[PDB]
């Protein structure tokens, strides 16, 4: 539980010559379309002796049940991770690569770190990648978790996740032809299909200023660009 | 008065028609397909989703037999290995080799994100087809109405009572067996819950994969236990769900040749350009003449102020005339290079009517007909 | 070894065959289709069931109008009747004449028995077919395997490994719309889920019976209030369900041609004798013996001791012979007048091997084949 | 536990100048082809002052809500009815149609009876319509009620309930032809089909010693001979 203290658990592998550690990870969620991972494990962040906090953790060090302020004691996946929220039994962190989940104490004479293998992937829900939402670009659906302690448990939900935007898509209308001068600064998936009884069935990932001419039968075309909300025309002016 | 017409799903040309009735001047009919939802009934065959791998510590009995005990999980796989590790602990782990036996176990489990990052295998039984059919009478347009194809939900709007019979083409990428991931739909085969699929969707099978105790075919093949570490090693054929998700090089949503925005749950193809829509339309008697075709339209000239080359309704033109008597008179142009949006003019001795028209040509020369007399209009598109 | 035969779906009757293979001693094969269940996927369209009419006492307002209050009961109908009762007596005492108004309400509800004493409207789309296929190989007649007849998984169950190539329904006594009485099916069409009809099946409609969700038409038609009492009188024409209930001639459950005993919850046709089921039968070498270059059978004669015609397996007959080596030989007769039940004979000289056969002819004359020797058998049925 | 108790009530039909009666009934279900009837009464058996017993009743007999053992409160159709179980609010007795259930006081020279009419629909739903349960022969589809209490109402059920019959047809298999030598003493619905592939969809009602020959496929046939559900015969030749 959230208020229940960490305990030793099977994982007889650490990077030092002491390996009598906690951590075995009861459950993990990280099959999100966000970048964040919710971990349920013994070696609990979000729990000190005061119960549930947002910036303190507790752990068995290998044999020492205690709490500390987060110093040189780091969560990682396949890369360092800076936590986002701590919720007792649950850890919540931003961990960009995912996959393996590593909780470790990088203390002195006994330096334990357990890693547990898991399939934690961050993938498109549409066709735009997610692996670490920034704060710049269009918000789009994703799976995520609540990011403040409810002491209820952290469990999957869907929230909104930022994904990169691209420069102005310069459209040029002509007769029965729509050339799209597109100017990505970043990988955009350009999908087109006509909004006529014709088609433009062209998926391509594009980067950098290019032109792409498409047919229009007199019923325009839909082009989704970057998996950002579609830019669509229905005219024969297109 | 019932008038049954069929409108092309074309917003380029909204399909303009006249309703004739004896002793009357025709009625404005302009029909625009605003939106199409092809919605079929879906019977779920199975879930497939992102697993999370669980590696437990393997049960090794030093100097004795160990047989695998099934522990139910979605891709639970074990293999029993004798000669697990070298003799003694000088080559690591256990005195025996011959008698020593390890069950090397590992498995995949559900994530609780198998209900929000999963694809869905659907058997498809007969659907309904909506067409949002907008029928315009005079300057008033909005009578834009969805009707279920099964005759269970007719539009009973009085000035355009629409029953939408089966659309000539209804974009269904919702065939007999269909997998839908997100918006992206892939036609993909599957049994009811028969044989597994490896290197494609059906990686996890079962009517829910947000629970454990399933049937999988990720094709995990345990290898001989590595010596000097407690580990359960494996080789595998590629993870099929993820591989199938990455086989998006033309999902039907993204190549939909009608510009349908495939959306998930009963499954539907939103805002298509698909087909032509059968419409049985109850024309209002109020949009014909009084009791007699008796208007006479005389001394006409037509001026087109603007047109845009081949447009939805980018034509703006005015026909000046002198009209006698009163009726409700058609201001349509039967021509093919332009058809008029306005197919009614409230005749009451009107002398100017500004009509909106649609074209499929780079020049607007149409013969527009008022109640009685017709003229030709010209400008540039 | 695989031997592929096609067995008639004859419930309880084995289709007798000889499996011939050289460099081995041929094996007894009789495959009996014990049961075939065509189970199709069921979309419940609605419950309809034995309603109870409720006539409550009517709301009479003396000296004022009475307005109906709708109630969600399936064919709830009211009518407001004004000027019902003059000054004093008329069926109620009221001072006012024309201002006296009775609202006459009555309705149908579900009875308490309406979820088990109900008929069921089912749409049927393509199914799965299970087959209990009893496979005899060698003397042992119980190598029996349950096997999917539809395309899912091959039977590796039973000692005789059976694959039945796909067949979603071997025969559905269920059409697109099928009516179930409550256990008996009659193919009868009806319109999809909604409000009941008093001229077709489904006088109450909706996918559950709760007398709220149920929307019905039973043709309750209010009549002018009774004179001498306050009451709600009504007439009706027979409900469409009730008309359907009086149709019970020749249910498919009791009359379907192949003995398809239709059983209900997901609709299915149990114990059909419809069609023939392809069976690829893995009959191992263990029910043969190596060669027949020395398990040659020679100087064979058949005497039939007894037979009964028109029986399952009323033939009893004996073969005397000399064999050069022991084996297992099929004693099958692919004759039409008799086919052998126990199509195996344990080669080993003894002058008698008693084989059981089945007949359909008053004289049992079949040409009986062991591995290499053929004879003609004679007796009297 | 029941939430209602007996009361005096105006009867739907009682003798004139006695319509101001005690003992009354609310609703009855008789939709069953069962001989038993489920009653919702207000002259309740299965209710004493203590509630549910199996041989006690309560009534307001022109008196007050009080109980005695079954004696003065009698169920009847118009003739006696013997209860089977009492379940508080709901009573169960056999009064076969369930369209007329009569609660009546049968003391002194006078015959007092209140009778209540009910809104039962008893229809075919079986493979045939048939006589109410006796003791003899094989059952046929019914919609019986539970015959014990749970203390509130008895539940609705579909099962099969007893029917009279006479010696079953003497079957003779012969060359592709099956004669049924019949000896009904009672009307039987005879339904036939071959079970091979021959349809033979033949309904007939029979009574009296007669013969009925049927074709067979030689691969069995069903003859259902009334007061039984489908009976089936098979063989290599039938």
């Amino acid at each position: 539980y959230k208020l229940a203290r960490p305990y030793i658990a099977d994982c007889p592998n650490c990077g030092h010559s002491r390996c009598d550690s906690p951590i075995a990870i009861e459950e993990v969620r990280g099959d999100a379309h966000a970048g964040v991972i919710r971990i349920q494990t013994s070696a609990m962040f979000g729990l000190k002796t005061d119960g549930v906090d947002l910036a303190y953790m507790s752990f068995m060090n290998g044999k020492t049940q205690k709490s500390i302020k987060i110093d040189n004691l780091h969560v990682r996946t396949s890369a360092p991770c800076s936590l986002v929220s701590h919720h007792g039994y649950y850890i919540l962190a931003q961990c960009p690569p995912g996959d393996t989940v590593t909780v470790g104490f990088h203390d002195g004479p006994n330096r334990h770190t357990c890693t547990v293998a898991h399939k934690v992937e961050f993938r498109p829900v549409g066709r735009e990648k997610y692996r670490h939402p920034p704060e710049h670009g269009v918000e789009l659906p994703c799976n995520r978790y609540t990011h403040k302690r409810a002491d209820v448990p952290f469990v999957p939900v869907k929230a909104k996740c930022i994904a990169t935007l691209a420069p102005e898509p310069l459209v040029e209308h002509k007769h029965r032809t729509l050339i799209l001068h597109l100017h990505p600064d970043h990988p955009t998936l350009l999908t087109t299909r006509s909004l006529g009884s014709d088609a433009n069935p062209t998926r391509q990932w594009i980067e950098r200023p290019t032109t792409v001419n498409f047919t229009v039968t007199g019923e325009g075309l839909e082009y989704t660009w970057g998996n950002h909300p579609p830019k669509r025309v229905w005219a024969q002016e297109s | 008065y019932e008038h049954t017409a069929v409108m092309p799903n074309k917003v380029g040309i909204p399909y303009k028609a006249l309703v004739e009735r004896p002793g009357y001047a025709p009625v404005h009919l302009q029909i625009q397909l605003v939106n199409t939802r092809i919605i079929p009934s879906t019977n779920l065959e199975y879930i497939t989703c992102k697993y999370k791998t669980k590696v437990p510590s393997p049960v090794v009995k030093c100097c004795g037999a160990t047989q695998c005990t099934s522990k139910p999980h979605p891709d639970y796989q074990c293999q029993v290995f004798t000669g697990v590790y070298p003799f003694m602990w000088g080559g690591a782990y256990c005195f025996c080799d011959t008698e020593n036996t390890q069950m090397s176990e590992a498995y995949v489990e559900r994530s609780e994100e198998c209900s929000i990052d999963h694809a869905k295998a659907y058997k498809v039984h007969t659907g309904t087809v909506q067409a949002m059919v907008n029928i315009t009478y005079g300057s008033v347009s909005w009578r834009s109405a969805d009707v279920y194809v099964n005759g269970e939900t007719p539009a009973k709007i009085g000035d355009a009572k629409l029953i939408i019979g089966p659309l000539s083409s209804a974009w269904s990428p919702f065939d007999n067996k269909v997998v839908v991931y997100g918006h992206e739909v892939y036609n993909y085969d599957f049994p009811e819950y028969g044989t597994g699929k490896a290197g494609s969707f059906g990686d996890l099978q079962s009517r829910t994969s947000t629970s454990n105790d399933l049937y999988a075919n990720t094709n995990l093949k345990l290898q001989r236990p590595q010596a000097g570490i407690v580990h359960t090693p494996f080789t595998q054929a590629p993870s099929g769900f993820e591989r199938w998700k990455r086989d998006k090089g033309a999902p039907l949503n993204d190549v939909a040749p009608f510009g349908c925005s495939i959306a998930l749950e009963p499954l539907r193809a939103e805002n298509c350009a698909v087909g032509s829509i059968p419409i049985s339309i109850d024309i209002p008697d109020a949009a014909f003449t009084r009791i007699s075709e008796t208007p006479t339209v005389s001394d006409l000239e037509c001026k087109i102020t603007e047109c845009t080359y081949a447009s939805d309704f980018g034509g703006i033109a005015t026909v000046a005339y002198k009209s006698s008597k009163a009726g409700n008179c058609p201001i349509h142009s039967p021509s093919g290079v332009a058809v008029i949006k306005e197919n009614d003019v409230t005749l009451a001795e009107s002398g100017s009517f500004t009509f909106h028209f649609s074209t499929a040509n780079i020049h607007p020369a149409f013969k527009l007909q008022v109640c009685t007399s017709a003229v030709t209009c010209k400008g540039d598109c």
